[PDB]
């Protein structure tokens, strides 16, 4: 009964050269049961990528939110949000209910459609904005992220480069949780093509 | 763990996983939790690995001090005993261990004992043990005939740890296959799930819930 | 309560649910019937805490059947689970959450295709061939995993689902009093007598 | 109440080779949030060949490695100066380690040596005697770091041949000791980044047939 | 506790009380066993100058150790229940822990242990 | 905290000492817990940082607002006020204050309101964790219309005692002088107070 | 299973080129009851060891005794009890090591940490901690509770590795330990002004000061500060 | 966290580290924990990382609107009112332990404010974890009539003790100087004292490493 | 463990004790023989604690065939019963106490007349014409109540059983897996293998 | 409790008041917490009744097998004793206890032992639930060296500040005089010592 890691799930994000990814494992499960293999944690707002690992309710209901949030901004502001702006807004929905929180991490991952910068954040629970350079994890199996990430990865990857750098992050930081894993979605994304990749992976 | 081991015509077959936890934390995809007492006896581990590995290599050595003293290979009823009343006189301690102590002999033929820490002793034609038992029995009882033949029979003792190794988090790794005649046990190779899952679903079509 | 299944196949869902209904050391009945009819071509099973169970899967009924009246037309059953679980979604985090477990079979009739939704009290929904709640799950979805095809018949389904209700008669601690099989299809709802 | 534990941080990484075996840890000792020791080392040379790190909570760590020290000595005086192998410390550090089954040596164990066969061995025990032979192991306070990326650049898990449409692994061969190493570096440094009981030094204990050698590398001390 | 080695080796290499108690046995009632193709038949001595004996409650030479072992005795009627006693009780705590009664070597065996460890325990004959 | 307030022939003196702890560590050592709540009605705190400062600022917004439309009020309507809030809130609150003022018609007067929200109208007042080493000591001592620099005395001699004891109290002695030529702050180091 | 009534705060100490340093304050704290003010928590054994003690004090007169034992145990039958068989620093470490792990897994322990100061015999210094958990650890400087805390990070900007340790005198680093005395006086609630501090030289050998002072103090900047915020006067 | 702030002779500087922490993961290695209130008032925060951020902007926020109606420069003391009784109100549930200076047409001002919504005044503060180091550094090195660079000099080795004693610290230095009569100086990542080191090894795959089921292209237009 | 019944009438004892041994969500074996024969005419059935029920039972197996031999002699059921009684009233002060409760039923050859005794794991014994252990007698007692006689036959004393069975195949929570039903008379103990 | 002892010129003064409780209820007002262990060692008890009891009974016998073999045991002898009992059974004894002798070769002696077991010779020692009133006053008042007279004062002053804060303290102050000269026993009731 810890709402973080009932149904297990992770998500990664990392910066390349004029390119961003993120990915993310497919498991849904009740703890020790495998329940969906189907189960993605990756959605988009126009061209930004929103990731969310946690309480699947909670990743569901986020989802449904902040698609409801961007649609008003579209039609009032008459353009698509931005990954600043939009990290911004998942702050102060998170920090909104600072007593009775999402049981969440949600990671945004884009490229800036003025400046053609790639962008990539994280958050807690509760809607503390993490930034950085390079990369960005979270959920069940985040210190193995972690881990993966420290070591692999490199600045200034080209997006094919950068597929095979993420991939094996999630991968082998997912053979080491028990509850991360079963398939795996990544997400490479250009200032103007995204390309989705399902990986093969052991499922156990 | 997901371990198991039945009865059928042809002897026994024995299979289990090879998954070690820490939580959620997957410790080793490696671990042996068959133990081979003699050329005609096996053990099974699930529960607490010290308390199996150090309890059930303890109970080897009291079999071998058995042939040693009665000039007579131990009987599975009696080696299943030593542990199942060793483990008694610590209940309430603490120990954990789901066990099988499967073999033949000549008075016995194919004979499987369930033992656990909390004294449980069964004699029974087929039993599975650990955490994924359940979803091992699924497969297992849902197939099972007594007529099956060795080939078949290895075949559903392997798939039957396969299916636990997918829907349960806390097994997985590689099968372990063994075979016990009455020549005695028979080692049936280390088959690892990352390549057996994606063999089994081409081979055999199942395993549809799963992204192809 | 305790037992609900569901098996989506190539043009129909089926849906298993437990008969008996227990308390303390009392088998109250054993020919209780766990689902409502939402719509025409849906119909939700449920398990859980007793008295929540009836009372969300009626509250649940009467707002399809209300909707269904007012614009004169049947929601998708897509339509009608994402209703349910913004429903369950809201319950978690009230004072007094209801505590029911669901499954959604239905006949999509603008799509003309089966769907099963696996929804949990937090509101937890996913999309799936197969489903169960509860412990079931433990020994069906293993089973189900090796036996099922993604186009069987209807007839195939309910051989695939007396499979699972022999395993949970074998391997199960309690007395669940057999089940009752409801099929949805293109032409609506119908319950097998003879299971 | 009195708490008989205590958790000194720190982590610790074992790689065997073909003819090598290497036993890594940092030099970090801590409690709570502040350093004890830039410089505590807790790897150790038992003699025979047999290097051993028990990490976790120091003092059932240091009790632990005396007694096998202790127990290598007296295998000596009761069998005719004979070379305890590997394979044999490892099954008495498990009966050092069961025999408190019920008042825990609070550590992850790991020893380091050659097989009889002269290749390199790495045992790791959990923190009641549960032993397992392997290629590669990591313990500690991250060894849910280190790990994975273990699993990664040792056993090539995940990676497969290119072009081969996934069907073909990438082949298992043994690592050399500068190989083993360089990963053993980028295994602490990175560990180091993320983890806040990992630091100050890096002292790695490298087995061949000719002995016991140390190599010492700085971490940093945030 | 009563500590004297009563049992030890004399100059030429005997010991004594294990030969004088070689001697009690030469003193009691003639025992006999012969084993035939598939049987074996236990005759026992009653010494004739005890008339007026009640042979209904008077303890039988032959005694049962389990339904399947039997044993008879030479020498002192006393020290025999002792041996008795305990074979009994080994007898039914094998079937307790091996699931199968005792072989007859067996029994023999823990029968001849017991005789041979009252030889060289202190403060025991 | 030792904290006192103590009335004499010319008014009225508030002492102190300035340690502000979380357990053994010293998270001010110059703290000052002689508070103004008007020009010549202060108080001394003790007990909890945050309820305190909390209080007297209500406290102090309370008698502006009297001060606005009545005029100067009393030390007695000072100490009521504290009083008021102490009393009601007493559940969630942790302060133990000591209300010293000097009116001219009054003089010097000194009101001691403990955990509960009771008020005590006294001669003088000891309060917070190292009043209780003192209180044999300044019972002993204390006699009423004393002068200032008896009064004085009386106070270092005190508080100097009640940091000696006292872990939770330490750092300078503070002291803050109410009479009818004004007001008069107060400041006496360790290396005068430790060899009393 | 225990808990500490009479209590000592930190013992700090460092190496420098040498010897060591080690000083601890002269308190016996009661709670927060400031109770005893002439209390010795550094302990000499024979002319080369000094062990400083903190935590429960009847624990550290029990420790005392020990010691004090140790001495006259070690000078049986031993015609080099003040030569080459005198007791060394790392003798009466592995010692009281030795008994705190015992303790502690008998789940009775010796409240106290403890840091044992000396100079072996062939002039290396040496300087380890241990504690009521048999916790051990070497360090160039090494400081128990607050000193933990405020003392070490002084202390090891004078001495921050090995290779400082020859570039350290004994003017230099009795000035930090000195300073790191008045640091505790100003920040730790159970510290007193007064305490003793010891030295171990493998020249001059050991030298125990008695009565200190905590001196040179900055409080004039106190009357400046007014109120907790707002308050002018 | 360490956070400091130091009075000099005509103003006030505050400085802190960059580490933030999920116990004992560092979960970022360069944070800003210095906050902006008003063009001339800027926090320094440690505790609970989103409080401080939230009860920092909401405080500016309501801080630029008072300016906004008084055509007047905010001061530090309404910033210290206006944080301590959302605090207070909060009683301690909003995690924030808040260093707040600054410069306004009263002068230069120095406070702290404690999460249950005490405030202190003085020339030299430190909050957070590794206070305790800082404050060493503070008491042993400070004094009446510090000039502008000695004030950065002492702020910045307090945050540095912090860095290197202070495990719940690490990585760089923040500054804020703010000098009566003249604009602030943000001065992010003044020190960086913990550039990673060069890494071993370079772990880019060879392309088609990974094993790939399906492709696709992702629409993002409209 | 969890269902064992007694019934005593004319001319022998019938125990009656379920097959089933479940241990968590799965029902490990539906054969299992709770009993042991503690001598010629006297049978002894058990349920309790996992591990504690077959060691005591055993146990009291040993020590009672261990009295046969040395004595050549079959004790009573009588004195059987106050042998076992006296095990259990000496365990319930132990450190560790067997939680065990027994039925014992015995044809007492002097007397020529059947014997059942409950009791429980405290040492509570009691002679009864019906007996039954666990929550099974909250069915059995007001059932055999009614329609138990005392001068039936071990045919009716059959008939009155599967009666109990019967109610307690369609109250009771758990699938037990049936019953084992044994027979106690003058030419010993037999067991029934169509029940 | 509140207790003490105070060496002076002539020897050592124990004092004590006479109050037992168990709550708030005088269990008894007469109570004489100065006990003899040997002609010219005495202690004072506080604590529990029971276990003070105990103790002493215990060290008196060990010191009368003392002397049978030894002769008169120092005081130093004593405390040793009473220490050794307090500090091995420090997790079932809830006892301070003060030991004062009267030696000619060392003359007048105080050792206190509070709960831990812990041993302090001092020039004199305040303990018990009332000592915590009158550090500040009997740190300020004690000098070495004192009269008979002016020790006997201190304590009844002392004494009657303790009496008169803490609850648990009252009745009569009991004295007991150890010198060369011999053993004098002293009682002081309310109405002398309440109007000091
Ligand atoms: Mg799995
Ligand atoms: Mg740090
Ligand atoms: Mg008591
Ligand atoms: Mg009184």
């Amino acid at each position: 009964s810890d709402p973080s890691s009932i149904n297990g799930g992770i998500v990664v994000a990392m910066t390349g050269k004029d390119c961003v990814a993120i990915a993310c494992d497919l498991r849904l499960g009740s703890q020790s049961l495998g329940v969906s293999n189907k189960f993605e944690k990756i959605f988009h707002y126009g061209h930004v990528f929103l990731g969310i690992t946690g309480l699947a309710t909670d990743v569901t209901t986020l989802n449904e939110m902040f698609r409801y949030k961007t649609n008003l901004y579209k039609l009032k502001e008459e353009r698509a949000i931005e990954p600043e702006t939009f990290t911004q807004l998942v702050s102060s929905s998170l920090y909104e209910r600072r007593f009775g929180p999402y049981f969440v991490g949600p990671v945004v991952a884009g490229i800036n459609s003025k400046s053609g910068k790639p962008f990539i954040a994280g958050f807690d629970l509760i809607g503390c904005i993490d930034e950085a350079k390079d990369f960005i994890v979270s959920g069940t199996a985040s210190d193995q992220l972690f881990g993966m990430c420290e070591s692999l990865y490199e600045p200034n990857l080209e997006p094919e480069d950068l597929f095979e750098t993420i991939s094996q992050a999630l991968l082998n930081a997912a053979d080491r949780d028990a509850l991360s894993g079963w398939g795996a979605v990544v997400y490479i994304i250009k200032k103007d093509e995204v390309v989705k990749r399902y990986l093969k992976m052991r499922q156990d | 763990t997901t371990t198991l081991a039945f009865r059928f015509q042809g002897g026994i077959i024995v299979a289990v996983d090879s998954r070690a936890t820490a939580g959620n934390w997957v410790a080793s995809q490696t671990v042996k939790k068959v133990i081979e007492i003699n050329p005609f006896l096996l053990g099974t581990m699930a529960g607490g690995a010290a308390d199996c590995q150090f309890w059930e290599t303890w109970l080897g050595s009291q079999c071998r001090l058995h042939e040693l003293r009665e000039k007579e290979r131990i009987s599975v009823a009696a080696a299943s005993k030593i542990l199942s009343n060793l483990v008694y006189q610590y209940k309430g301690a603490g120990l954990s261990m789901g066990t099988m102590i499967c073999g033949y002999t000549r008075k016995e033929g194919p004979t499987i004992y369930y033992v656990d820490s909390d004294g449980t002793r069964l004699k029974g034609d087929i039993f599975c043990v650990g955490s994924g038992q359940t979803f091992a029995y699924g497969v297992l009882d849902s197939n099972y005939k007594w007529d099956l033949s060795v080939e078949d029979a290895l075949y559903l003792g392997k798939r039957s740890i396969l299916a636990a190794a997918h829907r349960d988090a806390y097994s997985g790794g590689s099968v372990n296959l063994y075979h016990v005649t009455e020549d005695g046990w028979i080692y049936h190779g280390n088959h690892d799930v990352g390549e057996l899952f994606w063999k089994v679903k081409e081979e055999e079509g199942s395993f549809n819930n799963v992204i192809g | 309560m305790d037992i609900i299944l569901g098996i989506r196949v190539q043009d129909s869902v089926i849906l298993a649910s437990s008969k008996a209904v227990t308390r303390g050391i009392s088998v109250l009945k054993d020919s209780d019937d766990k689902t409502r009819q939402l719509s025409p071509h849906t119909l939700m099973s449920f398990a859980g805490e007793a008295g929540d169970t009836v009372q969300f899967a009626e509250y649940i009924q009467a707002n399809i059947q209300l909707y269904s009246i007012r614009e004169d037309y049947e929601l998708s059953p897509q339509a009608v689970s994402s209703f349910v679980r913004q429903e369950l979604a809201k319950s978690i985090r009230s004072r007094r959450p209801y505590q029911v477990n669901v499954l959604i079979g239905g006949y999509d009739k603008k799509k003309n295709k089966p769907e099963l939704y696996q929804i949990d009290y937090l509101g937890t929904k996913v999309e799936l061939p197969y489903g169960a709640h509860g412990y079931s799950g433990f020994y069906t979805f293993s089973l189900l995993d090796h036996h099922y095809r993604p186009d069987m018949t209807t007839e195939e389904g309910l051989d695939l689902l007396k499979l699972c209700v022999q395993e949970l008669e074998k391997r199960m601690p309690m007395d669940f009093k057999g089940v009752i099989v409801k099929i949805v299809d293109k032409d609506g709802i119908r319950q097998v007598d003879d299971f | 109440q009195f708490n008989p534990y205590g958790d000194n941080g720190g982590t610790i990484l074992g790689i065997a080779g073909e003819d090598f075996a290497v036993l890594a840890g940092d030099t970090r000792n801590i409690t709570d949030y502040s350093i004890n020791s830039r410089y505590e080392p807790k790897v150790f040379d038992c003699g025979d060949n047999i290097v051993m790190s028990a990490n976790g909570f120091a003092a059932d760590g240091d009790a632990l490695v005396k007694r096998f020290k202790n127990s290598v000595k007296w295998y000596h005086f009761d069998h005719n100066d004979k070379k305890l192998s590997i394979n044999s410390a490892a099954r008495n550090i498990q009966h050092l380690l069961y025999g408190k089954r019920f008042f825990p040596y609070y550590v992850h164990t790991i020893i380091a040596g050659l097989d009889e066969d002269g290749k390199g061995a790495v045992y790791s025990f959990d923190p009641v005697g549960s032993y397992e032979r392997e290629q590669c192991r990591a313990g500690g306070a991250a060894a849910s770091l280190i790990m994975p990326f273990l699993d990664n650049q040792v056993n090539f898990k995940n990676q497969y041949e290119p072009g081969t449409n996934g069907k073909v692994k990438k082949p298992l061969k043994y690592l050399s000791v500068e190989e083993v190493i360089k990963l053993v570096r980028d295994s602490f440094t990175s560990a180091t980044e993320r983890h806040i009981q990992v630091g100050d030094g890096l002292e790695i204990l490298i087995v061949t047939k000719d002995g016991v050698r140390k190599e010492f590398y700085e971490l940093k001390r945030d | 506790g009563y500590d004297r080695a009563l049992s030890i080796f004399s100059p030429d290499g005997h010991i004594f009380q294990v030969e004088y108690a070689l001697e009690a046995v030469k003193r009691g009632t003639c025992a006999v066993g012969v084993k035939g193709k598939n049987c074996v038949v236990l005759g026992c001595e009653r010494r004739s100058t005890l008339k007026l004996q009640d042979t209904r409650i008077t303890p039988s030479k032959v005694s049962k150790i389990d339904s399947h072992v039997v044993l008879s005795f030479s020498g002192l009627n006393a020290d025999s229940r002792i041996l008795i006693e305990k074979a009994r009780v080994e007898a039914q705590s094998h079937r307790l822990t091996l699931e199968d009664p005792v072989t007859v070597e067996y029994l023999t065996r823990y029968v001849a242990g017991v005789q041979q460890r009252y030889t060289q325990s202190g403060g025991v004959r | 905290t030792s904290i006192m307030a103590v009335t004499f022939k010319d008014g009225v003196i508030l002492g102190a000492d300035s340690r502000t702890t979380t357990g053994a560590y010293i998270a001010n050592r110059v703290t000052d817990k002689l508070t103004r709540v008007h020009d010549k009605i202060w108080c001394c705190r003790s007990g909890s940082a945050a309820d305190t400062q909390a209080i007297a600022d209500i406290v102090q917004y309370h008698l502006e607002l009297y001060t606005s439309q009545y005029g100067t009020p009393s030390t007695e309507t000072a100490a009521s006020v504290f009083k008021e809030l102490c009393y009601e809130n007493k559940d969630n609150l942790t302060a133990g204050i000591i209300v010293a003022g000097y009116d001219d018609k009054n003089k010097g007067e000194v009101y001691t309101i403990p955990l509960g929200g009771s008020v005590h109208k006294l001669p003088y007042a000891i309060a917070g964790s190292g009043s209780t080493f003192i209180y044999g000591y300044c019972d002993k001592n204390f006699r009423e219309n004393m002068s200032k620099e008896e009064t004085v005395d009386f106070i270092k001699h005190s508080l100097s005692q009640a940091i000696k004891w006292d872990g939770s109290s330490g750092g300078v002695i503070r002291m803050v002088v109410l009479t009818a030529a004004g007001v008069e702050r107060l400041i006496f180091y360790p290396d005068e107070y430790e060899q009393l | 299973t225990q808990q500490p009534i009479v209590t000592g705060t930190s013992v700090i100490s460092m190496k420098y080129d040498n010897g060591v340093i080690i000083a601890a304050d002269n308190l016996g704290s009661y709670g927060s009851l400031l109770r005893f003010n002439g209390v010795e928590r550094l302990i000499p054994v024979g002319d080369n060891t000094v062990v400083g003690i903190s935590g429960d004090i009847s624990d550290m007169q029990h420790i005392e005794r020990l010691l004090k034992d140790l001495v006259t145990e070690n000078a049986y039958d031993n015609p080099l009890a003040d030569a080459e068989e005198a007791l060394e620093p790392s003798y009466i470490f592995e010692y009281l090591a030795t008994v705190m792990y015992q303790r502690r897994s008998k789940m009775n322990p010796l409240w106290n940490a403890i840091i044992v100061a000396g100079v072996q015999s062939n002039g290396d210094q040496f300087l380890r901690y241990v504690n009521l958990l048999g916790v051990t650890y070497s360090s160039p400087t090494l400081a128990t509770g607050f000193g933990a805390h405020m003392a070490n990070p002084l202390l090891r900007k004078v001495v921050d590795r090995e290779s400082d340790i020859p570039k350290t005198t004994v003017q230099v680093a009795e000035e930090a330990i000195v300073n790191a005395m008045r640091v505790l006086y100003y920040r730790d609630a159970r510290s007193s002004r007064n305490f003793s501090l010891a030295i171990i030289d493998k020249n001059t050998g050991l030298t125990f000061k008695k009565n200190l002072q905590v001196e040179n103090m900055k409080w004039d900047f106190a009357k400046d500060i007014k109120g907790y915020g707002t308050q002018k006067i | 966290t360490t956070i400091v702030g130091v009075k000099f002779n005509n103003g006030v500087v505050i400085a802190a580290d960059t580490r933030s922490t999920q116990g004992p993961i560092v979960a970022d290695k360069n944070c800003a924990k210095l906050h902006r209130i008003s063009p001339k008032i800027w926090c320094a925060g440690a505790g609970t990382a989103a409080d401080t951020e939230a009860v920092t902007q909401l405080i500016g926020s309501n801080i630029e609107l008072h300016s906004l109606y008084t055509s007047r420069e905010p001061r530090v003391v309404s910033a210290l009112q206006m944080l301590k009784q959302h605090l207070f109100k909060y009683q301690g549930h909003i995690g924030a332990y808040l260093i707040v200076a600054g410069v306004d047409p009263t002068g230069s001002h120095l406070f702290s404010i404690d999460a249950h919504g005490s405030t202190d005044v003085g020339y030299y503060l430190s909050l957070g974890s590794g206070s305790l180091a800082a404050m060493a550094v503070l008491e042993s090195h400070w004094k009446q009539d510090l000039t502008k660079e000695e004030a950065i000099k002492l702020a910045s080795d307090a945050i540095q003790a912090g860095i290197w004693n202070d495990l719940g610290s690490g990585s760089n230095v923040d500054v804020c100087v703010m000098e009566i009569g003249k604009d602030a100086e943000y001065l992010r990542n003044y020190l960086t004292p913990n550039v990673r080191e060069e890494k071993q090894k370079s772990y880019k795959f060879p392309r088609g490493t990974t094993a790939v089921l399906k492709e696709s292209i992702v629409n993002i237009c409209d």
